[PDB]
RNA sequence: AAAAAAA
RNA sequence: GGCGACUCUCUGGUCUGUAACUGACGCUGAGGAGCGAAAGCGCGCCGUAAACGAUGAGUGCUAAGUGUUAGGGGGUUUCCGCCCCUUAGUGCUGCAGCUAACGCAUUAAGCACUCCGCCUGGGGAGU
């Protein structure tokens, strides 16, 4: 139960990276919980933002 | 409408019909408008009100009349009710009370009344009649009243005690485990009665325990005489005239990489890297086949076996324990003889050139599977240095797997990559630790390359057209299958395809997406629960579980006796040329009921090592009363939820343990939901649990919630 | 004669309803539970909502369907069934999609 | 709590079966078991004069024919007024075969009680009469509302 | 509970 | 009192670290001014609210154990890693002490000091 971005070094999240998003969300797009993905809470903050500036912009979906 | 009516009611009255679905119906009448699927649906109703049919409750319309009544196999439960599993498996499940069994027991072929009112979910029914009897030895705890006996039987689905006439005792004192032969089935209010065959020894004896399970299926003992004999009389080193038409192999370098404890090593392996970039693969299987010839002693034992088994403190081994491990072993630096299988392999694991030949090997090393990982993953110099000559190959080796593995998942195998435990117990039979079995980098390969041999000796014989055994995995079944899709749809995964024609990718793309999340080990397990189970036939018609059109067991004759066949065969057909009309009609009359046979003899070894697994694990949590543990609920019923330690261990929380609600069983979502809390535990959460109680002889670990 | 469309599945405790449309929300067919004469518990049923998909399904395929996004309404126990059903009937089902309100 | 045991009759001294003392019990009025031994002792000479057979061949034949399978008891759950088929207990079997044959017998046209006893079994062991006819009455009314159980 | 495969 | 889509513009406060500087420049605070529910009614006005963890504010001192949020240093660490000290906040247990008891317990209701609001039988009467 680790986390990706401490893990990896990951200091900033990028709402064009979709393919790491999509890592992070559900088959129907729901964001997923920070006790499934082991995400430090600092992080969940930051993918949750980025996630839904990505769903803004259409690049991941509301609702598969 | 009643001419409509008729017809269909005819149609059904025919012999050959079985139970069938609407769709079935459909398909069966040629019903192309939507007009006559409406007739169609209108009759049935009809039909159905009137009694004439039956709706089964997994959706197929039977005529109850030519049974009113299901013809299946009892499956008994210790509280004293049983379930019908029908002889049509795409049928559901008839539910009989305990008082209208009518003395039928468990596995009992038997004739059931459908009831036409249920009292709940499932469709109810009555015995009325007993076709075969399953149950004919019962073992169990003897002992002693005044003026009788009795036997408490082992398998609690058999409720009653097995009444002991005082002249059947034969010696039996009280707690003794032992044998019982049925005299007599139960009969009103009567009990069964029975004689003592064999005492075992006593319930507290060391080893009785596993004993008991070994009688408890009815697994082989010692070997026979002749048997014993024969095996005494075969020689421990290879006669030169042996040698006479095999391939000299001795100067090659291959190796064995098995278990540190395996002393059965079926199989040898070799890999040369060829100048194109292709992989020249040698495949050396213990020649079995030579040693134990047609008809010999040993070879009707191996058939009455049907394979070794392979308990927690023994193996019980379908050939002697001289044989297996001395001669058709291919034991360290001696001359052996092999059965191999060669194969060029390209850069897209296609097999290009492969011959089966008669051949003698000196292996180069024993290696193991914890030798063969540090080698390879961990990197360790020290190793590396003591088996300098074989690094090279076993990196070649790790290459090819590799390519063999990428092939066979995008073909659309399932890897099904489950935990399982293994037991570790002393000398005695007393169990030390239950620890997780890892499948590493060593075993892999391995298996691959036994996998590529398998499937390279299944086509080459399939293509012979000639009578051969195959190892067959069918299409799983499309009820229990179009439950597992609904349950996954659950937790959000939606598949492509439908329960009728799946593709194996498709469920490898389920298991993929859940990969390191909470949900994998039950989805696994539920996705497992819809499978069929493989068997052995004469037929051709492919295996599902590895996405293949052409399977056989050939690289384990030493522990199998399809496999000792399969070695048979390859003598007959390729070596001797004996391809004539009379040898082909011999071997298509005798596979059926081999192929049966060794299936079912496979299902007992599993079942029978399953047994004595949750029989020690049990005996491991005897000790930690009290102790608390994480865990994740690997399955929720009506009555409680299952939960799974990460050692493996299964354990019990019962609803009455469940104090702080009311809990009621949600069947779509699976789940145990809190009416008043609201709380809700779902299949593929973690929770810590404590141990409340174990019972070693039921086999039971009961469990309390401490917190989510 | 439209390929691509959505098939809107209203599956309440009661009932389950399937209407079949274009990508502009033009009815194709539709067929219901209560509309194969099902009748009380019966059109609850996962049964009576994968009979009403294929009754919904095959009047599409005459209008010659092909591809289905899937849109569910309602609590009920239709839903996965009656999706098996558009998925059995033949056409594709792209994505499905809980629009309950 | 727990069934209480029923109270072990002797066998009939010159039949040895505890069914044909039973009989005698059941026939038995006023503690007169003294006119009981007589008149089926009197009614199975009867039936050995009449048929030739044993009278334990047509009296063990007699109880088959009166013995029910399975009878009707009320259930009143909230409504229901079911008449449940219950399987007859194998003592209460004999209990209402024994009960049915005298009940009957006591009934019948015939002068004595030895003859109309005799008369009730023999026309029992030929699948006929009153008693058998009782046995299929409430087999026919349990098959009636067999829907139930 | 419940699959391959290994042993 | 509250404040939960995302983005952008403008703006307030807080914490950590080092001390470059300042050199007691602080604290409390009646009144007053501002903010401030459904409010109640014509956005204005209303101006009170279990607007009560029923616990003024500021500062210092006084066993522990454990969790979390934002940090700081060291340790090896590739990094991650775990390990440990330390800071601010927020939690659960638990001393000493305090309480009528319930409890509170370095987020004191403990031990001290400064300043403010407030209480003095119930009802009558928030008349």
């Amino acid at each position: 139960k680790v986390c990706y971005f401490t893990s990896n070094g990951i200091t900033h999240i990028d709402y064009k990276d979709v393919d790491l998003l999509k890592k992070f969300v559900s088959e129907r797009g729901k964001i997923l919980p920070r006790r499934v993905t082991g995400t430090n809470a600092k992080y969940q903050r930051k993918l949750t933002a980025a996630i839904k500036r990505a769903r803004q912009m259409a690049l991941l979906p509301y609702v598969s | 409408k009643e001419a409509f009516m008729e017809k269909l009611l005819s149609f059904m009255k025919e012999e050959a019909y079985k139970p069938l679905t609407v769709q079935e119906l459909e398909e069966m009448l040629n019903i192309t408008e939507a007009e006559e699927f409406k007739e169609l649906v209108k009759a049935l109703v009809a039909l159905e009100e009137k009694g004439l049919i039956v709706r089964t409750r997994s959706d197929r319309y039977g005529i109850p009349e030519k049974m009113n009544l299901i013809k299946g196999k009892i499956s008994a439960h210790a509280k004293g009710f049983a379930f019908l599993l029908p002889e049509d498996t795409s049928l559901s499940d008839v539910f009989i009370p305990p008082n209208e069994l009518n003395t039928a027991m468990n596995g009992d072929i038997v004739m059931v009344r459908l009831n036409s009112q249920s009292s709940g979910s499932r469709q109810e029914g009555t015995v009325i009649r007993i076709l075969e009897r399953a149950i004919q030895r019962v073992v169990g705890t003897y002992t002693e009243t005044r003026n009788f006996g009795f036997v408490i039987p082992d398998d609690k689905k058999i409720t009653s005690d097995i009444f002991i006439p005082k002249n059947g005792k034969n010696g039996a004192a009280e707690g003794h485990k032992v044998v019982v032969k049925l005299t007599s089935y139960p009969e009103g209010r009567m009990n069964a009665e029975g004689e003592v065959e064999t005492i075992l020894g006593h319930k507290n004896d060391p080893g009785i325990d596993i004993l008991s399970v070994i009688h408890k299926h009815g697994l082989p003992g010692e070997f026979p005489a002749d048997a014993m004999e024969q095996a005494s009389s075969t020689p421990d080193t290879i006669d030169e005239k042996d040698l006479k038409d095999r391939r000299d192999l001795r100067d090659q370098v291959i190796v064995t990489i098995d278990g540190a404890d395996a002393k059965d090593l079926d199989d040898a392996v070799t890999v040369t890297k060829l100048d194109d970039g292709s992989y020249k693969l040698g495949v050396h299987i213990a020649d079995v086949s030579h040693y134990v010839t047609e008809n010999s002693p040993i070879d009707k034992e191996a058939l009455e076996r049907g394979t070794s088994v392979y308990l927690v403190d023994r193996v019980i081994p379908m050939i002697p324990h001289r044989l297996s491990n001395g001669i058709c072993s291919l034991n360290p630096k001696v001359d052996r003889l092999t059965l191999s299988c060669e194969m060029t392999i390209n850069s897209q694991g296609q097999v290009t050139e492969h011959e089966i030949f008669q051949s003698v090997i000196k292996t180069t090393e024993r290696m193991t599977y914890s030798d063969v990982n540090k080698i390879l993953v961990d990197d360790d110099e020290e190793l590396k240095q003591k088996y300098e000559p074989l690094v090279p190959m076993f990196k070649d080796m790790e290459r090819l797997a590799q390519i063999l593995r990428d092939k066979r998942m995008d073909r659309g195998a399932v890897d099904f990559d489950f935990k399982e435990a293994k037991v570790l117990v002393d000398d005695e039979g007393a169990v030390k630790d239950v620890v997780i079995r890892e499948r590493s980098v060593a075993e892999k390969l391995i298996e691959e390359f036994m996998l590529v041999a398998n499937e390279t000796v299944a086509e080459h014989f399939h293509w012979m057209n000639v009578p051969f055994i195959y190892r067959i995995h069918e299409e799983p079944n499309a009820e229990k299958l179009q439950k597992f899709l609904e349950f996954v749809t659950t937790f959000g995964y939606v598949v492509k395809g439908t329960a009728g024609n799946i593709h194996p990718r498709a469920l490898q793309s389920i298991l993929d997406a859940v990969r390191d999340r909470p949900e994998e080990t039950v989805i696994s397990t539920v996705m497992l629960r819809s499978m069929k189970q493989a068997k052995y036939d004469p037929q051709s018609l492919g295996h599902f579980g590895l996405s293949t059109e052409f399977y056989t067991h050939f690289t384990s004759p030493i522990r199998r006796y399809p496999d000792l066949i399969v070695h048979r065969l390859i003598r007959t057909y390729l070596i001797n040329g004996k391809v004539d009309e009379a040898t082909q009609e011999k071997w298509a009359e005798r596979l059926p009921d081999i192929a049966e046979h060794t299936s079912s003899m496979e299902r007992r070894a599993v079942d029978a090592e399953r047994e004595t697994d949750d029989l020690k694990k049990a005996e491991y949590m005897l000790d930690k009363i009290g102790e608390e543990f994480d865990g994740m609920i690997s399955s929720v019923t009506n009555f409680g939820m299952f939960v799974e330690l990460p050692n493996t261990i299964e354990g019990l929380v019962h609803v009455s343990f469940m104090t702080d609600d009311y809990y009621r069983f949600d069947e779509q979502h699976f789940a145990m939901i809190g009416e008043r809390t609201g709380n809700v535990f779902r299949i593929g959460d973690e929770i810590t649990v404590k141990v409340v109680d174990v019972n070693k002889d039921e086999r039971n670990i009961d469990f309390e919630i401490v917190g989510m | 004669n439209i390929e691509s469309g959505i098939a809107h599945i209203r599956s309440t405790f009661n009932n389950t309803i399937v209407t079949i449309t274009d990508t502009h929300g033009n009815a194709i067919s539709w067929s219901s539970a209560g509309a194969l004469g099902f009748r009380g518990s019966r059109k609850s049923t996962p049964f009576a909502a994968q009979m009403a998909a294929e009754t919904a399904a095959k009047g599409s395929i005459e209008h010659g369907l092909k591809t289905l996004e899937v849109t569910v309404k309602g609590p009920g126990s239709g839903r996965e069934a009656a999706i098996r059903a558009l998925q059995a009937a033949g056409l594709e089902v792209t994505a499905i999609r809980d629009v309950t309100p | 709590k727990g069934p209480v045991a029923k109270r072990d009759v002797l066998p009939d001294p010159i039949y040895n079966s505890k069914l044909v003392s039973r009989l005698i019990n059941k026939m038995m009025i006023d503690g007169k078991k003294g006119k009981s031994q007589t008149i089926l002792y009197k009614s199975f000479d009867i039936i050995k004069e009449r048929t030739g057979n044993d009278a334990m061949e047509v009296f063990e034949q007699a109880l088959k024919n009166i013995m029910p399978v399975l009878e009707v008891k009320a259930r009143r759950v909230g409504g229901a007024n079911y008449q449940v088929p219950v399987e007859v207990r194998p003592e209460r079997r004999t209990t209402l075969g024994l009960r049915w044959l005298v009940n009957y017998a006591r009934l019948r046209g015939e002068k004595t009680m030895e003859e109309r006893l005799a008369n009730e079994i023999l026309d029992a062991a030929n699948n006929t009469g009153a008693a058998v006819k009782k046995r299929e009455d409430t087999h026919k009314m349990a098959e009636a509302n067999k829907a139930f159980a």
